[PDB]
């Protein structure tokens, strides 16, 4: 998310109340990227679409293992 | 012949549906939720079988008023 921060009176140095300059304002901002290349992994089958296990569990997303 | 083919299927019949059960990691447990699925299993393969071919009555009986 976009940011934005603003001095209060009590960081102005002296010099610029004189000067009369207002400094430091600070903003953020994220830029959204276009595509320009996109690569494609086709493949044929011949004689059986790949099978499969018949391991019905929901996939562990981690070892237990672990020293 | 009857008796010893009643005893072959139904044998056969559970334990290919247990192999099944095991094989998906989803084994059978006696948590009686799951035993009474056993009523479709035997009533599939042996028995419906059974009653189509003839072998097996059905009805009721008017002077013993038991069904069959």
């Amino acid at each position: 998310d976009p940011t934005i921060i603003i001095p209060k009176r009590a960081n102005i140095p002296t010099n610029d109340l004189a000067a009369r300059i207002l400094r430091d304002v600070k903003v953020e901002l994220v830029y959204n990227n276009s595509l320009h290349y996109v690569k494609i992994r086709a493949s044929v089958v011949l004689d059986r679409p790949a099978g499969q296990s018949t391991n019905a569990q929901t996939p562990m997303s981690s070892s237990a293992v672990g020293v | 012949r009857f008796s010893h083919w009643v005893k072959f299927r139904m044998e056969e019949s559970v334990f290919a549906y247990m192999k099944r059960r095991s094989d998906m990691g989803l084994s059978m447990k006696m948590s009686d939720e799951d035993l009474p699925v056993l009523k479709s299993v035997l009533m599939n393969n042996p028995i419906n079988i059974g009653i189509r071919n003839g072998g097996i009555l059905t009805g009721y009986d008017t002077e013993n008023k038991v069904s069959y």
